[PDB]
């Protein structure tokens, strides 16, 4: 059974992102198609998901905005695009977002 | 005629990629570069000879599968076994007399 | 330039030779591969090449000297030579066969039409133009600084050319 | 129509070689506890393409080879032979049905040592040449075991025809009555293809300069491609010998799928082994052959000569 | 001398220990003479320290044996305390002993994994280096730097362990013993591993002592000697562990002394997570260890000391001393003179590798070339300490 | 997870599948949906030669039957 | 479809730049402590290999040199000798404080005060040592740099 | 205490010997090593998907140097030159003069970031929590000069990370 139950989670990760085109968009921007609680969002468009069932290090992640400070970051993200407030939570320096 | 063509295509294509990858990368003008700057070990030679002889004795055994189809098996089996037995002596003689030095 | 900048200095150098130059290397390479020396009348050309370092020192000394304003200088090697002699001298250093007697292309044109024209031209003799020694520089004989230029061309007792006094 | 068949056999090979590098770099990671290439394209599926483009456009070095004539022959030889080995293979239909297919494959692989010798014989280094010989002294040494072990099996098959090996295993795989051979035949394939733990060339690069170090980016992609082409062929050859799949003339594709799976599993085992053992010192990989494998290989050769006669298990000559 | 080879490690293979330019003489395949050239990483450490205050000089010691960071700091700290004639408080001595054995885990993981990397066994490198990471986080959370801590200092440590650290350290130790078994399952009994190590690099007990070998280069030769059990310094007279001993004194034994030691540390760490006492973590003497900030920002007598101790440093009585510790590689030790002022007059460092490397020529006599690879690794050489 | 290796394996598997599949179909296409004749020995090559003559169209894969008995 | 030469050329430049940036084969000069951090970037947690950065590449097959560690005078000549043997294009990454500017050992007699005295550097990763993740950012910084080159365009307009 | 790590004397009974013989002739031990690796192929790899994920740090982490401000806005540094006197690498250059209003403040404050060793002694010495090591660790540059911070480049980090520098000290200053 379990093997069948896995295929459910596979599909729930397509509805999780809201449609195939949503599925692909993350698949190529982030290479990971996990789905997690939207802990919040920032003014620049970054979205900080999370999942507490993942091993310590991968529970918390981000999806950078497709545009920042008037620059196209649809592909050209970098780790210096996280404002300081979130910067402390995303690095597990603290627990309260 | 096929195999004559097969080798030709298997090797003609090998030439292309060799020349394609040797010249066209040259036609990219990457400036230019200045000028950057044997002992005969016997053991090496032996293993060539050692394999050389053992390779000949193998040449005699290649027709074995056809041999087993003859009626004179008693002769076939003996001479079939005689060769392989000697091929062990050749190995034994070199081994026994300290002839496999390169193995060390 | 002279009309626009009456104080501007101007330098008239020979065909400079050096490690990355395109004068000595031009002979060594183009001829060798699939090519036979195409020297067009090599006995009617006189060349007096100069060292790249020697030219460089003058330019630096040109800046420093207050008297190099407006004047026109001419840098030339210590010795004139006949084109045929050098080409043999080159091949003599390069250790390559000598056989006296490549269109313009996209990318980088090698063996251009005009470049062949420019080699034929002879070195002007202009004693009225102040030379390197007027700056304190010393010219370097092509004999010394030819091996290091052509060393790479060589694969793994040799006489220099004949000057034209 | 035939030229189409050749191109539709050469081209798939080259693609498969490219994506074996992808699979290799990932299977290692998961055995090494890491993902491996999963960025370039989706799941790294474009990683090989970027490699091929990158290498070729890269500037090639100045070999300065004493012999330029041989410096080009070597890769031509290596890459041509690697492809030539695939024409007699039945899958289940050989491109060029050969009666002596086994000998054709056995003889061809022997020529391959020239590329390992011509290259080092033009590098112009007193060290690369020495390293080149050691590589040759290893290939030829193990080809002895290949032939004998290969020959012993044919006694239970009766002919040099490759497509006949399918018939011999109709009632069972050949791994069953010959597993002592398979153990050594497998290893003999590793050493012959110069793989870990027998990949001395790459491992001892610093101590003794490898033979291929002087070759540039472009050409190197040929030697490297040639090697990985052989690895697949040997495993395909292995599966054919010992894991033959029943052949249905009505639905050949079934055979191809199953035959492909067996070949793929064998190839992965080549990757599994690389990430499991240290490397053999040169003398020790010789001690293994002359003093451990060769005696046993001879003993089994007599045993397989005797066995069909005494048990009346002589296969048909045809 | 059939032919001499100047084997240089320019293309440094993934060793992370520096580059060694080795000059050899092969009589065919044997090695008739091996000559190491080392100075490539001589930075002048022993002369810079002349210009630094005793506090400013400490970070240099994280940069000698850069896989045994806190162990080095302990040696320098013990030397200075001994000169200063002061005793740290017990809680610090336990933290130092706690980490001194955590570092030993970091070091031995480096030695075995790389030593196994140079011989082609590559997979174990990744598995164990994932344990180093989690071990760095402990380094990270107590000092803030993943590798070079400067945590240990003359007179104790710098800061106390953050709350909840020891819960993690306990958690890490619980699972670790399985990790080693995942390793010994690869190399311990594997025939290929034994071939490359068995009866290789044999050193006699009598020669080792004369040639200055220390640490696992002794215990491999059956000698029973380990400074912890014989000249204990901090608390090592309060922990039960057994010193592994070799039998044949070859590479394989020294591979088993190290693997065995990595277990014996889990036996010590376990004890330090139970005997750790409450208290402060630096000598309660504000002329040597700077005072707490809160007291620095409130009390005059303390403010002065925070001033002088961070600009002029703390004087030290004139005198000389040689202090050594059982560092993971060998007997690390520093001979350190002091003229009375805040700057040491001289700091000789007895790097354990420097002695071992001299013995390289002795051990490689009558050995094939590829054994010189194994011999260098089994000595556990890092060229930060050798050249300094 | 480990299953993400499979696409690389599967894509390679196709590359290994084409050479076998192409040859099987190609032989059928030429030989009119029959396994390509195999002629290892002159007897076989002899029959495969006669069959061409009997075919009457210079093709050896056109196998005639009792309809040609006349 | 009518495609202007600049448009046709422009896209090619993006293709090759994608190839070079997507597949970097580094060479590591593990001269000193910063080498250890460089390993941790190959360790499982960061697994640089997945971006395309293979762990070990010979000098002649390399695309980027990583000068991780100090550079003493004695070791300087071999650094350049290795550099000059790199087939172009070749990018040099200076990692650590002792390679950016001679770091802790800046004033020592036997130290070269930065590799930039000896080779042209492209990226400077600061820290003693930079965290394994800090270096990984430095690599991902280079890839973007290789993505902004206009090799063809410049050629097209000569 | 001690213990022999290798002093075994294998029993020579036939069963014992046959085991060793069974081990050599069939590669049992080598197989057992293959088993271990085959298990790792079925475990979740420990790889974090950087940059979308970040390896965990702690509030004590030492990163880019930065200069703080009081809540009012005034500067915290008072040119006491203690940070300059202890920086082991001598990477801090301070030059101060009385300010136009009589205050004591710096005019030059350069932290050459290619001589810094990120020791952390600077912030340990500052008596007014002025110079602190932020938590930023991603500032690799494309030229050397960009790593020669001057006072203007340090404050901007202060006026850019104070939303986190302040939080960390609150989390950890008690241990100091
Ligand atoms: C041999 C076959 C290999 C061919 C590989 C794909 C060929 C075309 C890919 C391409 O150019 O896409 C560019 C684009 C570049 O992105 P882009 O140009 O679409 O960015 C703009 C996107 N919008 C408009 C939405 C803002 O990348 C891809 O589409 C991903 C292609 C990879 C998928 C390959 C998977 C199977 C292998
Ligand atoms: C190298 C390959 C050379 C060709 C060898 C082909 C072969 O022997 O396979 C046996 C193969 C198969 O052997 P077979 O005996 O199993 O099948 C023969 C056909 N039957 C069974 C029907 C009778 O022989 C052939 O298929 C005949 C090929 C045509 C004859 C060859 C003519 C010229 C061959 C090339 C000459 C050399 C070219 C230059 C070489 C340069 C140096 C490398
Ligand atoms: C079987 C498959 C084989 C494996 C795959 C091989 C790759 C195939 C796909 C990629 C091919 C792209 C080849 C591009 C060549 C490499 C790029 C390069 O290095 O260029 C740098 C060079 C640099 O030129 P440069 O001007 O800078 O040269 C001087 C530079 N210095 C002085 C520093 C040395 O540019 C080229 O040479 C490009 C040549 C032209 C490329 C073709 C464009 C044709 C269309 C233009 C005309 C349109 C008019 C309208
Ligand atoms: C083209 C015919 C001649 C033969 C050429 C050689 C054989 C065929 C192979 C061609 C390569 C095709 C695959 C290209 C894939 C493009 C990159 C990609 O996959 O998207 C991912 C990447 C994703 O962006 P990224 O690279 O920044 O990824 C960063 C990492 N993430 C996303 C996780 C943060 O796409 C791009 O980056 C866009 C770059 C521009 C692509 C330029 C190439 C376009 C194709 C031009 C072809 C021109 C041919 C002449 C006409
Ligand atoms: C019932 C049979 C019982 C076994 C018979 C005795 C087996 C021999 C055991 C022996 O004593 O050999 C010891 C010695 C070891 O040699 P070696 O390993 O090279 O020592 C230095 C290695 N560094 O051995 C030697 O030095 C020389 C050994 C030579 C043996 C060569 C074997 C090759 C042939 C394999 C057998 C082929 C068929 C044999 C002939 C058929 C007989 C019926
Ligand atoms: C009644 C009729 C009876 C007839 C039959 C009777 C005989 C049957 C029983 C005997 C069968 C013997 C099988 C022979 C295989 C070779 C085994 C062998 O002996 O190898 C020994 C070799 C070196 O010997 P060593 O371990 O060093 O011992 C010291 C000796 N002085 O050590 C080695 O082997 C080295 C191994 C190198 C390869 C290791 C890396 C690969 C291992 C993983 C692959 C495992 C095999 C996978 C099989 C794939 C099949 C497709
Ligand atoms: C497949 C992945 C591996 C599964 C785990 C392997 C395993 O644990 O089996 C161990 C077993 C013996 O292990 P060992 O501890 O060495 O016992 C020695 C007793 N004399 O090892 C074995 O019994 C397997 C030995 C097989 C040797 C090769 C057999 C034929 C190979 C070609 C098929
Ligand atoms: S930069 Fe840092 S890690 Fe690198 S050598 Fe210098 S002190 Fe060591
Ligand atoms: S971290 Fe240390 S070396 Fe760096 S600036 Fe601060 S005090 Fe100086
Ligand atoms: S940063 Fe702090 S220690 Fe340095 S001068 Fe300013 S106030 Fe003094």
């Amino acid at each position: 059974m379990e093997l069948l139950q896995v295929l459910k989670r596979g599909l729930q990760q397509v509805s999780g992102h809201g449609g195939l085109r949503g599925y692909l968009r993350v698949l190529f921007r982030a290479n990971d198609v996990r789905v997690g609680t939207l802990v919040g969002e920032d003014k620049y468009g970054n979205k900080y998901y999370e999942d507490n069932k993942q091993f310590f290090g991968r529970h918390r992640w981000v999806i950078y905005t497709t545009e920042m400070n008037g620059k196209n970051t649809f592909w050209d993200v970098d780790g210096s695009m996280v404002p300081p407030e979130w910067h402390r939570w995303l690095h597990c320096m603290t627990d309260d977002p | 005629m096929n195999l004559m063509l097969a080798l030709l295509t298997n090797f003609t294509l090998a030439t292309l990629l060799v020349i394609i990858a040797f010249w066209l990368p040259q036609l990219n003008v990457y400036s230019e570069k200045t000028s950057p700057y044997l002992p005969f070990s016997m053991k090496f030679f032996l293993v060539a000879i050692t394999f050389l002889l053992f390779d000949l004795e193998i040449a005699l055994l290649l027709p074995l599968p056809w041999a087993s189809q003859t009626a004179n098996l008693n002769t076939m089996l003996t001479m079939a076994l005689f060769l392989i037995i000697l091929l062990a002596v050749s190995l034994a003689y070199e081994w026994t007399q300290k002839g496999l030095e390169w193995t060390e | 330039v002279r009309e626009t900048f009456p104080e501007a200095t101007i330098i008239k150098p020979a065909e400079i030779f050096g490690r990355e130059d395109r004068f000595l290397n031009y002979f060594a390479n183009i001829r060798w591969f699939g090519g036979v020396p195409l020297i067009s009348l090599g006995k009617k050309t006189v060349k007096q090449p100069v060292y790249i370092v020697d030219v460089t020192k003058g330019i630096i000394n040109a800046i420093k000297d207050p008297d190099a304003r407006g004047k026109t200088f001419a840098f030339v090697g210590p010795s004139r030579y006949l084109l045929f002699d050098l080409v043999q001298y080159v091949f003599a250093v390069a250790h390559r066969p000598f056989l006296p007697y490549f269109e313009i292309s996209p990318f980088e044109p090698w063996t251009t039409r005009d470049k062949v024209e420019r080699i034929h031209t002879t070195d002007k003799i202009l004693p009225h133009l102040p030379g390197l020694e007027d700056l304190g520089v010393e010219a370097t004989p092509l004999e010394l600084k030819a091996i290091e230029v052509l060393r790479r061309h060589r694969t793994y007792d040799v006489q220099p050319a004949k000057t034209i006094p | 129509m035939f030229m189409i068949n050749i191109l539709m056999l050469i081209i798939p090979i080259l693609l498969a070689v490219a994506f074996l590098t992808l699979v290799e770099r990932k299977v290692l990671g998961y055995m090494q506890l890491r993902k491996g290439p999963n960025v370039v394209g989706p799941y790294g599926l474009l990683q090989p393409i970027a490699d091929a483009i990158k290498l070729f456009i890269k500037e090639p070095l100045r070999p300065a080879t004493s012999s330029a004539s041989m410096f080009i022959l070597a890769p031509i030889m290596a890459l041509g032979l690697a492809l030539t080995m695939w024409i007699p293979l039945p899958m289940p239909y050989p491109l060029i049905n050969m009666n002596l297919g086994v000998l054709f494959m056995l003889a061809m692989s022997s020529l391959a040592v020239y590329s390992i010798l011509w290259s080092g014989w033009a590098s112009n280094s007193k060290y690369a040449l020495i390293g080149a010989l050691r590589a040759v002294a290893q290939t030829i040494s193990y080809e002895v075991t290949l032939a004998i072990i290969l020959l012993s099996v044919l006694l239970m098959s009766g002919s040099f025809t490759l497509s006949t090996l399918i018939t011999t295993q109709e009632q069972m795989w050949l791994i069953l009555p010959a597993w002592p051979l398979a153990m050594m035949w497998f290893i003999s394939t590793l050493a012959e293809t110069n793989r870990a733990p027998f990949d001395l060339t790459e491992g001892e690069s610093e101590l003794v300069s490898g033979f291929n170090v002087e070759y540039a980016a472009g050409p190197f992609a040929l030697f490297f491609m040639a090697e990985y082409a052989n690895i697949i062929m040997m495993n395909i050859f292995t599966a054919i010998l010992f894991l033959g799949t029943s052949h249905n003339p009505h639905m050949p594709e079934l055979y191809t799928i199953n035959f492909t799976i067996k070949s793929l599993l064998l190839t992965m085992s080549f990757l599994w082994i690389r990430a499991s053992y240290p490397r053999f010192r040169y003398d020790q990989l010789m001690h293994l052959l002359w003093k451990n494998f060769l005696p046993l290989t001879l003993a089994l050769c007599m045993w397989h000569v005797s066995l069909p006669i005494l048990t009346s298990g002589i296969p048909p000559q045809t | 001398l059939v032919s001499n080879l100047t084997l240089n490690f320019g293309p440094q293979h993934p060793a992370a220990h520096g580059v060694l330019r080795l000059v050899m003489e092969l009589s065919g395949e044997m090695v008739r003479k091996c000559d190491p050239h080392i100075g490539l990483l001589h930075r002048g450490t022993e002369k810079l320290i002349e210009y630094k205050t005793y506090l400013q000089a400490l970070p240099y010691f994280d940069r000698l044996d850069y896989v045994s960071m806190m162990c080095n700091e302990q040696a320098y700290s013990l030397a200075v305390e001994k000169l200063l004639n002061i005793r740290p408080p017990p809680r610090a001595q336990w933290i130092r002993v706690l980490f001194g054995e955590i570092t030993r885990l970091l070091n031995h993981i480096m030695a075995v994994t790389t030593h196994a990397l140079d011989i082609g066994a590559m997979t174990p490198f990744f598995w164990m280096f994932e344990e180093r990471e989690k071990m760095f986080e402990f380094y990270e959370r107590v000092s803030g730097a993943r590798m070079h801590a400067a945590y240990v200092r003359p007179g104790g440590v710098h800061q106390d362990l953050p709350l909840g650290l020891m819960d993690d350290i306990y958690e890490f130790s619980k699972n670790f013993s399985l990790r080693i078994d995942e390793l010994e399952e690869m190399l311990t009994n594997n025939r290929i591993w034994r071939n490359r190590t068995v009866d290789i690099g044999i050193v006699t007990a009598e020669d080792a002592l004369n040639y200055g070998f220390s640490g696992v280069m002794l215990r491999g030769s059956g000698i029973q000697w380990d400074l912890r059990k014989t000249q204990p310094y901090d608390v090592y007279d309060q922990v039960e562990f057994d010193v592994p001993i070799g039998s044949r004194g070859d590479c394989y034994d020294r591979y088993l002394c190290r693997v065995e030691e990595m277990r014996q540390s889990i036996r010590i760490i376990s004890q330090c997570l139970n005997k750790m006492p409450p208290g402060e973590i630096k000598v309660d003497d504000a002329k040597v260890s700077p005072p707490k900030r809160a007291e620095m920002k409130t009390s005059m007598e303390s403010l002065i000391h925070h001033f002088k101790l961070y600009t002029e440093g703390y004087q030290v009585p004139p005198g000389a001393t040689y202090t050594a510790i059982e560092a993971p590689k060998g007997e690390f030790g520093v001979y350190l003179v002091s003229d009375g002022s805040s700057r040491p007059y001289r700091c000789k460092i007895k790097a354990p590798g420097f002695a071992h490397l001299a013995g390289l020529d002795k051990m490689s006599k009558g050995h094939m070339l590829a054994d010189v690879v194994a011999i260098i690794g089994t000595q556990d050489i890092v060229f930060g300490e050798v050249d300094r | 997870m480990w299953f993400e290796v499979l696409p690389g394996i599967a894509v390679m598997g196709v590359c290994l599948f084409i050479p076998g599949m192409a040859t099987a179909r190609i032989h059928r296409f030429s030989n009119g949906g029959k396994e390509k004749r195999v002629a290892h020995y002159p007897y076989q090559w002899y029959l495969m030669e006669r069959d061409r003559r009997v075919s009457g169209v210079n093709r050896s894969y056109v196998s005639k039957g009792l309809e040609n008995i006349d | 479809p009518s495609s202007r030469g600049e448009y046709v050329v422009a896209k090619l430049d993006d293709l090759i730049n994608w190839a070079r940036r997507s597949s970097l084969w580094p060479m590591t000069f593990g001269l000193a402590c910063c080498a250890v951090e460089m390993m941790h970037m190959a360790a499982p947690r960061y697994d640089m290999d997945r971006f395309g950065v293979v762990f070990r590449a010979s000098p002649r097959q390399s695309d980027v040199m990583i000068v991780a560690g100090t550079l003493t005078n004695k070791m300087a000549p071999a650094l350049r000798k290795v550099y000059d043997q790199m087939p172009e294009p070749r990018y040099v990454v200076s990692m650590g404080s002792c390679a950016n500017g001679g770091g802790y050992y800046h004033y020592s007699y036997s130290v070269v005060r930065g590799c930039d005295r000896i080779v042209p550097v492209d990226i400077y990763v600061p820290g003693c040592p930079p965290t394994a993740e800090a270096l990984l950012y430095g690599i991902l910084q280079l890839q973007k740099k290789i993505k902004r080159e206009k090799r063809l365009r410049i050629w097209y307009r000569r | 205490t001690y213990k022999y790590v290798n002093l075994r004397e294998p029993s020579m009974d036939m069963k014992s010997v046959t085991d060793r013989a069974a081990q050599t002739l069939l590669w049992t031990e080598l197989i057992r090593g293959l088993g271990m690796t085959l298990s790792y192929l079925f475990r979740e790899p420990a790889t974090i998907n950087y940059p979308f994920e970040k390896g965990p740090l702690s509030p004590r982490f030492r990163g880019e140097h930065a200069l703080r401000r009081y809540p009012s806005g005034e500067e915290r540094c008072i040119a006491c030159k203690l940070c300059e006197a202890v920086c082991p690498a001598q990477a801090i250059t301070i030059e101060a003069e009385p300010r136009a209003d009589g205050s004591r403040r710096t005019t030059r404050y350069d932290i050459d970031m290619t001589k810094c060793i990120y020791c952390g002694f600077c912030q340990e010495a500052c008596p007014v929590d002025a110079i602190v090591e932020g938590p930023n660790f991603e500032f690799s540059t494309e030229t050397h000069e960009e790593l020669l911070y001057n006072k203007e480049k340090l404050l901007n980090n202060g006026d850019k990370w104070e939303a986190e520098i302040a939080a960390n000290i609150q989390a950890d200053y008690l241990y100091r």
